């Protein structure tokens, strides 16, 4: 499948490899809702939004 | 900073924290009205905090002022981090007092074996999170072009350079970076990157100040 918005909202957070602490938000799949981290600002994966409501729109659903 | 100290109430006048509703970045003061700090850091709302120690209380003479202009390196490439530095303009300049003062940029490049004092609020843990309220700072040597290359192959450009220890323990963190690395009273080095923190054969990643003098001055004249 493409367009696959399971291959983004599954992943695990990454807060990769820059040291700053930048709020960001990723879906967590454990409690099925867009929750906030710190990202250090570079890298990382999909799984990282600027907002609630954006990560909310794309994961929408997950099939 | 993993594996530091406690610094002392304003022991390191320069140390800036760079806040947009929480500490994101630290900064170092060049002068009454310009930060140095990281381009991964950017942000267009920010307010300069200085003459810091506990970052989660206000004791009433800190200096907040906001950042009036942002400014990263042109050549700043987001995925590789090359040019990983950013020029902060103050509103208003600063009140320089003991607190709060200025740090020289260079004059020279640092040699390997050079000891750096790095300092900011970030992660005091390599497993987990931990946040200091107080400033905490690390003593810690330039490594070799050749051990850093060895560290991290493919990854560092010329505009870069390693410093720490590659038996692990002692590193930076995240929430420090844009934050000063200082050898012989000048600023040399803006904390970046890293793989993890504090572990082994994996030391911190820091933009090398002393390429970009020529930069610096002309944007603050020109700014
Ligand atoms: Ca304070």
């Amino acid at each position: 499948p493409t367009g696959n918005n399971a291959e983004i909202c599954l992943l695990p957070l990454d807060y990769g490899p820059c040291r700053a602490l930048l709020l960001r938000y990723y879906y967590d799949r454990y409690t099925q809702s867009c929750r906030q981290f710190l990202y250090g600002g570079c890298e990382g994966n999909a799984n990282n939004f600027y907002t609630w409501e954006a990560c909310d729109d794309a994961c929408w659903r997950i099939e | 900073i993993v594996g530091g100290y406690t610094c002392g109430a304003n022991t390191v006048p320069y140390q800036v924290s760079l806040n947009s509703g929480y500490h994101f970045c630290g900064g170092s003061l060049i002068n009454s009205q310009w930060v140095v700090s990281a381009a991964h850091c950017y942000k267009s709302g920010i307010q300069v905090r200085l003459g810091e120690d506990n970052i989660n209380v206000v004791e009433g003479n800190e200096q907040f002022i906001s950042a009036s202009k942002s400014i990263v390196h042109p050549s700043y490439n987001s995925n590789t981090l090359n040019n990983d530095i950013m020029l902060i303009k103050l509103k208003s300049a600063a009140s320089l007092n003991s607190r709060v003062a200025s740090i020289s940029l260079p004059t020279s490049c640092a040699s390997a074996g050079t000891q750096c004092l790095i300092s900011g609020w970030g992660n005091t843990k390599s497993s987990g999170t931990s946040y200091p309220d107080v400033l905490k700072c690390l003593k810690a040597p330039i490594l070799s072009t050749s051990s850093c290359k060895s560290a991290y192959p493919g990854q560092i450009t010329s505009n870069m350079f390693c410093a720490g220890y590659l038996e692990g323990g002692k590193d930076s963190c995240q929430g420090d970076s844009g934050g000063p690395v200082v050898c012989s009273g000048k600023l040399q080095g803006i904390v970046s990157w890293g793989s993890g923190c504090a572990q082994k054969n994996k030391p911190g990643v820091y933009t090398k100040v002393c390429n970009y003098v020529s930069w610096i001055k002309q944007t603050i004249a020109s700014n």
